[PDB]
């Protein structure tokens, strides 16, 4: 019995007065699978788009006009800490204990959250850093000046490290602001991709390692949000004229592969999957499930919307949250074995101290004995026990 | 209709001597095993019959006068509490202290070890359920573990103990089990612990006694999982300053050895090292408690050094209560430090800088006595990674500095090239795909010494061997996370030709997956037609062969 | 939360009254009522299940003083209480 | 039986499932199915 | 100059006194073994002068009256003789007659179990070098083994064994080793060997001495490895004349044992059930040296029949000097015989006929013996498809027919369903691709059972039993190597929700790699989706990701 | 880097009069790497197209018109065995330790070379079996009916079934004798792939496990003989015309795959990567080295011709054997480890016998014990040198 949860963050003042709605609520966390229902609540929250974080211990939230993260413990279910960042939030990702923050001054913070150690990378992007991705070694950064930037996570985290940090790679075929940025689960050097979308109307496919751009789509309106199914097969995007839209990899005339065409070749994407009504609002944030068959977007007038992408071409309304829903993120069903467990966190501080990691020590049996053969077999072990009826004869 | 097993069972127990029954004792255990059904049963029938008979002889044999009977005893009720459920263990309150009388009167240790393993069994499973540990192992519990410490305490200073090392490791293991679930009730016991475990931490030369591995690692992950005990919710502060001390030990005992050089090294965290005296043997250690047992020589104060490193190993292969504070900038001051300290090459004993007043003896005795430091320092590396994972990314760069300069220090005791090839994999495999060109020209011997390894076993330059088996697992690691452009061509050449000769099917399918393109941009041919004449119906092989071509 | 409000009243009252034929256990009642009336927004629902739940316990120590029951519930009352202070979920327990 | 498609099996692997209502023979996240709720899609299932 | 290793050698043999040089025997064989340089060169400089005095201090440790000096000398020419060469192998000449000398001294058994070992090393090492055989193997050999033969030798029927069963395999084992290189030279030996081993072929229960597993493994591939000493290439007629009167054991000791039973089994191959008594508890064997220590007891007779079966293992297990002709045709004749006496269900006493003359407790006893009985043939078939590779083909229905009665008889016996996982894998991975419908219905039971354990370990129904690594290491091979075709779709389902709700890397990959059509032909959708969300970096999705290598 | 090796086998009278050659030579073994040379040669055979199986232990050649294999040891060097068959040798290949054999009558026999059965088919066929291919799983038959039957290998070998064996499958397309059969290295029910070549201009891709045939290929000349490269990327066909042609399955245009036509519509090649004089003649027999750069092909003058299809260099004559080259046939430079090794052959008896399997059970550590880690550790392994130091004390 799998049951998958997401957790949805809101923003803004409410758009209708309804005392059923309580105001103070600004995260969700929710089950979708087999019946929907509210799961938790955390209070006090105004958080833009991107800028929600998930893990198993842990919600950070970046907050509407505020240089503040709120981070809650979900093991307590309460409100954990206030951090407080140098600089204004544009957007923020979670990868492993690291928090990665794109700010309104261009500029690239890493916080380690066992450690409390900050890396405030150089302003290389002249305005703020809209979207933000990671991979355990990259780091892809996409500002409002039409930049791309390629950093690499090993050399961003280095102890006693004083150069300034520069990126590998800028990625700036684009002719306006970034809007979305989502990477394939690769690593590899030439299997990896990431689809980038700008208010050029355009999605480019990039082999960031290499700076290569694969492949260029042109859509009629400029895309808000995407994501990638977790096959790697399509790409769903959001669009500004309340479209939804997929693109295909690997059809009969396939964007990647050796059945494609030239990269300098821009496919025109016109046929939408699905459409919103005016009353809805175009897709601000989108999500893909575990299966990868249901697709939730939320929407700036408070309703989330499922989309069944086998079954129907028009979206379910699963409720109502009365305020504009900026972010949705979905949980494994699955439990994950991880060696520590980050209880508690520690806040970001400037001092000289030696470099200490906080973490809870996980029991994963790294240490085995012949004894423990012997606990942990039913019964007796065969030759233990005629060592053990020699030895007492 | 009562099973055939159990009537087997209660007709041999029946008939069987008392001295003949530890004999068919694997019998009575598979045949109990086979008794599934009556034995979870709730409290006539016959096998309802025939199983209270079978608890009578149970309770008659571990109270009985013949220690084979108790034996017996013993091995049934093991198979017991793995077979029967709920029933059975709601039905040994009188199997515990039975158990526990086995420990203490004179019965031989084999017998007294499984009566250790079947009480650990015992408060193990009992965990499952809250209120049997109120009843039975919350009352009986202070009991064994005051019989366990009899035995393993040493009975005086004149006198060794009586019971051999291994039981010694089996009493440490059981309490290592048990701290962790019962950390109130072994809260008085951690003052007795502490001072029996004390000379098997880090044993010297200068102890005169051989202590197991066994023994040694147990007694270190008890010591470790001591710090459950801690009133006021303590444990993370134990742990903290335990781990301090002892990587203070390890500074003060580094001293001792490392006496004979001068050292360039300086310290991130402000240690400062001691003057230390020119003449005299290197001497450590004190009788008090918080000291370790003393040592006396060069290779003596080598492994107690070997000893503490292994101490720090277990800490981060032991789990923790509460969050603590890890000293990661200490442990990487203090392995940089061990690591700094060199072993000169044939000739290059003139060019190491070394005291005038030490003796050349000493000198020799610490050129032997280095790279089984630099082994324990390898294998510290090896747990912080694998406990930290993605955490350890920060570190990566000065571990892949330290295995360098070491694996070119000895590259000829496989030993140490065999635990710098499993640190390879680690780090690489963490942080390898954005290395930079400096780093991976100096990883380039380690490269060549692995894939000479290998030709060696394979024959292409012999047998399976450890340095081997390390070299092939790390061989793939050089195709999936390296960067193939900051390699030259022969030294992909010569892993090419390595995963072909030994026809490892990971390298050759990650060599495949990855191909080199040089600085002009040309293709290197692929080595797909080796993989697919080699191992042709493999379904990964498949794949290649049907999307590489396209 | 998604039936109408007389179905699910009629639900609770069915479950009171197969506890009343003894079809089901006190304890069980109790168990699969509370959280309903812990995190149900509708009123009249908390209300009605409040005077089930207050039914339940006059019913159950009318014979004589079920000292089982009553201190499995004062224990989940505490535990509701300690579980989490800023919580408006504990003038439930009060009110109890 | 529906005649041969050349592009069928790697399709299967590298483009989104286009059965209605996918791995619903798994019952991963639905409740578990006796056997009058089970699936019985193939007429030999049927039949028996 | 000399090595520091050596000058720590040397320094530390002539300062330390002879009787704790077994604590210092762990540093001194590492230096040793890193001393592979100067002992390795033939023979006036440092290292010359070292290495003659450190040879004189091993020569007279080994002449020395001190057990532990002989004990350090035994491990320090065992380290000579590992990393020094020709040159070693050459000086080694009276190393041999103090090892032997070591052996007849009443020294202790390790000392002993060590030198034992170290000659055994010391004759492979000498048989390559031609000029060195008939130096040094051919005169010591005799003596060597005339004295290992004396300590095993039964003293009398009165006085037991005085070395214990592992030092008598030890001995077993190293003559075991030498069989095979020496021939003719243990040719005079055959027939002690023979008289000495023969209580450990298959031990009873009424022999009343517990004997090692490794002593019975060891005394079966001696005396199956005698027939390399056979004179006038008699090594093939040997082997199989006692292959063949193995299975004529089986044949006489399964008579006793299924008294019980009337047996419809009909022999293909010419043997015929004899009458045996019904009058008392079954007995076999005797005291001739054609025949295996004698038993009385259905559960001894029950030994002794497994015994047998682990010793026909054996055969397959060792190697031949010559071609021999395997009788596979009475082999599978006797597994049938024992495979289809099936033991019955719960309450289905009347379900198998038997002989009214005997009692229900001999009954009850068989129907507990059988599934050892059946588990020794399916190890004895694993053994067979091991060896024969795609040889066993013919057999394929057979072995597989068996297989499936017995796992239907005992599907309640995590052991007996253990190894029938390993040999469905081992069957299917042989010819498992082309197996008809009925063959696949009939496997249908034992897939449902792998997929019911496997998600009884996942918690989807913990640490992880044998029987359910034995089943997750088969779950593969049922999409590999089975037909998908004659499968029916809940069989594919619960295949594919065990892989996906048991991480199985392999089998996801699998069932991805060979995918179910419907009776549509429309192919069922892929697990990927799952694959690349649990293991999102690993190999295996790496190469479904090669459309896009460029 | 290797050392390759390969088997050339003479039919028929020599043509010249005067030659160093030796006219009674009718088998030699070559070392085609580093340099050409006679490695060794068997005194006396006249061995058709088709009829050579090379072992590590045997050489099996059938006769011209003549129901004799001759046996050859390959690890003595003399000639073992004269093995008679009931019907005249068309075709033998060798699979496992079954030598398969297509006889002039269309029957099917399975030669057990290690127990000594002889299991024959019925003449489902009604011309001679013209060539064979044999899979782990499958046997393919081609006669000259234009008609390809499959078998299954399990129910062939079946031990006691005396029902008359029947073709699993018959792939019949073709309109004229099928030349040559070769198989994919893959036995997966879909991805596995048969390529057949007849006297109908023709060659046909089949799946023979479904019976679709994938693609049809027409070539100016009726193939004579054919190869599939190692990789599986192109087929080398000999035709009637002298010349050698390349079908590249998965090139520019695929022909399998997603980009692929129809298999109705048929592909026709035309273009020839290498053409032989006159004087030379058409290729009898072609095979592919090991690495698949290079190719070596026999011609009924007597020349073994080499070909560098990577290069695309003019062909080199190795040597010229004074006869017909019928058989050419790559020895594996890697040696494969083997269990039981075939000293010995059994020839095909017809009597009651329980069934016997005879081979050299080989030295391949099938157990394990405490001691062998002690003699194989260099050195003494360290847990059990601490034992035996407490043992002694």
């Amino acid at each position: 019995m799998l049951t998958e949860e997401f957790v949805s963050a809101i923003c803004g003042p409410p758009l209708s007065s309804n005392t059923a709605i309580a105001k103070d609520v600004g995260i969700y966390c929710h089950t979708l699978s087999p019946s929907y229902s509210v799961k938790s609540t955390f209070k006090k929250s105004s958080v833009p788009v991107n800028c929600l974080a998930v893990s198993d211990t842990h919600i950070f939230a970046g907050q509407h006009e505020k240089a503040y993260v709120h981070v809650y413990s979900r093991l307590r279910g309460n409100q954990e800490a206030f951090v407080a960042l140098p600089e204004r939030i544009r957007c923020l990702i979670l990868i492993g204990d690291i928090l990665v923050v794109g700010t309104t001054e261009g500029r690239l913070m890493l916080w380690e959250i066992c450690t409390g150690r900050l890396v405030s990378t150089p302003a290389r992007h002249v305005q703020a850093v809209s979207c933000v991705a990671a991979t355990p070694s990259h780091v892809l950064t996409g500002s409002d000046d039409s930049d791309i930037h390629v950093w690499s996570l090993s050399q961003l985290l280095e102890l006693d490290s004083a150069a300034e940090h520069e990126p590998l790679r800028t990625l700036a075929n684009h002719r306006a602001a970034i809007t979305a940025l989502a990477v394939s689960p690769s690593d590899s050097a030439d299997t990896n991709f990431c689809v980038s979308a700008s208010k050029d109307k355009s999605c480019i496919i990039w082999n960031y390692q290499t700076g290569d751009a694969l492949r260029t789509l042109i859509f009629p309106g400029y895309p808000l949000c995407m994501s990638l199914d977790p096959s790697s097969r399509a790409i769903f995007v959001s669009c500004e004229d309340s479209s939804l839209y997929v693109a295909e990899m690997f059809g009969e005339k396939p964007l990647l592969g050796p059945g494609s065409e030239d990269p300098s070749t821009v496919v025109q994407i016109s046929t939408p999957f699905g459409a919103t009504q005016p009353d809805v609002g175009p897709a601000s944030c989108l999500s893909v499930s575990y299966d990868g068959t249901m697709l939730l977007t939320g929407h700036p007038r408070g309703q989330i919307m499922r989309w069944d992408i086998s079954e129907n071409k028009s979206p379910v309304e699963l409720a109502n949250l009365n305020a504009a829903v900026t972010n949705l993120i979905f949980v494994s069903p699955f439990l994950t074995s991880k060696p520590t467990k980050t209880v508690n966190i520690i806040k970001p501080s400037q001092a000289e101290r030696a470099y200490t990691f906080t973490a809870q020590f996980e029991p994963m049996s790294f240490t085995k004995s012949r004894l423990d053969s012997l606990l942990n077999a039913t019964g007796f072990p065969a030759d233990a026990l005629e060592s053990a009826i020699v030895a007492f004869y | 209709t009562a099973p055939p097993d159990l009537r087997v069972v209660c007709h041999r127990l029946a008939s069987t001597p008392v001295d003949s029954l530890p004999r068919l004792c694997p019998l009575l255990i598979n045949h109990v095993l086979r008794c599934g059904g009556p034995l979870s049963e709730p409290q006539t029938s016959e096998t309802a019959m025939l199983v209270h008979k079978f608890r009578t002889h149970i309770t008659s044999l571990l109270t009985g006068k013949s220690p084979a009977g108790r034996f017996t005893a013993v091995c049934l009720i093991k198979a017991v509490i793995d077979v029967g459920g709920w029933e059975s263990l709601r039905s040994a309150e009188p199997w515990i202290r039975g158990l526990i009388g086995v420990l203490q009167k004179p019965d031989p240790l084999s017998s007294k070890e499984l009566s250790i393993v079947t009480l650990t069994k015992l408060y193990i499973l009992l965990q499952d359920y809250q209120t049997l540990i109120r009843e039975m192992a919350t009352p009986t519990l202070p009991g064994y573990a005051t019989a366990c410490l009899q035995l393993i305490k040493p009975p005086a200073s004149g006198r060794p103990l009586k019971v051999p090392l291994n039981f010694v490791d089996t009493v440490a293991w059981s309490l290592s089990k048990l701290v962790v679930l019962y950390s109130t009730t072994m809260r008085p016991f951690s003052g007795q612990i502490k001072s029996a475990l004390r000379p098997y931490i880090a044993p010297t030369s200068s102890d005169n006694v051989v202590v197991p591995q066994s023994l040694k690692e147990n007694s270190r992950n008890l010591l470790i999982l001591l710090t459950y005990t801690a009133p006021k919710n303590g444990s993370s502060d134990e742990w903290v300053k335990a781990i301090r001390a002892t990587i203070l030990d390890c500074h003060t005992t580094a001293d001792q050895v490392f006496r004979a050089v001068r050292e360039s090294w300086e310290s991130t965290t402000g240690y400062h090292i001691q003057p230390v005296n020119a003449t005299g043997e290197p001497s450590g250690g004190g009788d008090s408690v918080d000291e370790l047992p003393p040592w006396s020589g060069l290779q003596a104060g080598a492994e107690r050094l070997t000893g503490l490193l292994e101490y720090l190993t277990a800490y981060f292969n032991n789990p923790t209560r509460a969050p603590v504070n890890v000293p990661l900038g200490e442990l990487l001051d203090l392995t940089t430090r061990l690591t700094l300290v060199i072993p000169p090459s044939l000739g290059a004993e003139d060019s190491i800088e070394t005291n005038p007043a030490i003796g050349r003896d000493e000198k020799a005795e610490l050129w032997s006595a280095l790279p089984d430091i630099h082994h324990a320092v390898l294998r510290l590396h090896c747990a912080i990674i694998r406990r930290l994972e993605a955490n350890a990314i920060p570190l990566a760069t000065d571990i892949i500095d330290q295995m360098v300069r070491v694996s070119t220090a000895s590259k000829q005791l496989p030993s140490v090239r065999e635990t710098a090839y499993i640190l390879a994999k680690e780090i690489l495999l963490l942080a390898g795909s954005t290395l930079p060109k400096l780093t991976v020209d100096i990883l380039i011997p380690l490269i060549q010494s692995s894939c000479h390894d290998i030709l060696t076993a394979a024959g292409h330059a012999s047998t399976a061997s450890p340095v081997s088996q390390a070299a092939s697992a790390l061989l793939p690691t050089f195709f999936t996370h390296l960067p193939q452009k900051h390699l030259p061509p022969d030294i992909r050449g010569l892993l090419d030709r390595t995963a072909i000769l030994s026809h490892n099917q990971s390298a050759m399918l990650a060599s495949c997956l990855h191909p080199y393109r040089d600085s002009r941009g040309r293709y290197y041919p692929s080595i797909l037609p080796f993989l697919v004449r080699r191992f042709p119906r493999d379904e990964s092989v498949e794949v290649l062969r049907s999307n590489l071509v396209k | 939360t998604t039936l109408d409000k007389d179905l699910r009243e009629k639900v609770v009252g069915s479950l009171v009254l197969l506890r009343r034929k003894d079809v089901i256990d006190s304890v069980s009642l109790l168990t699969t009522l509370f959280p309903i009336l812990i995190s149900s927004p509708s009123k009249s629902l908390r209300t009605l299940i409040y005077t089930k739940i207050i039914s339940d316990l006059r019913e159950s120590n009318a014979k004589a003083t079920n000292h089982k029951l009553n201190r499995t519930i004062q224990t989940v009352l505490h535990n509701l209480l300690t579980s989490d202070r800023t919580s408006s979920k504990g003038l439930w327990a009060c009110r109890i | 039986p529906l005649p041969y498609k050349p592009r069928a099996y790697w399709d299967n692997i590298y483009r989104l499932p286009t059965t209605p209502n996918p791995f619903a023979y798994l019952n991963l996240f639905g409740l578990p199915r006796d056997e009058d709720s089970e699936m019985y899609p193939d007429r030999m299932s049927r039949l028996r």
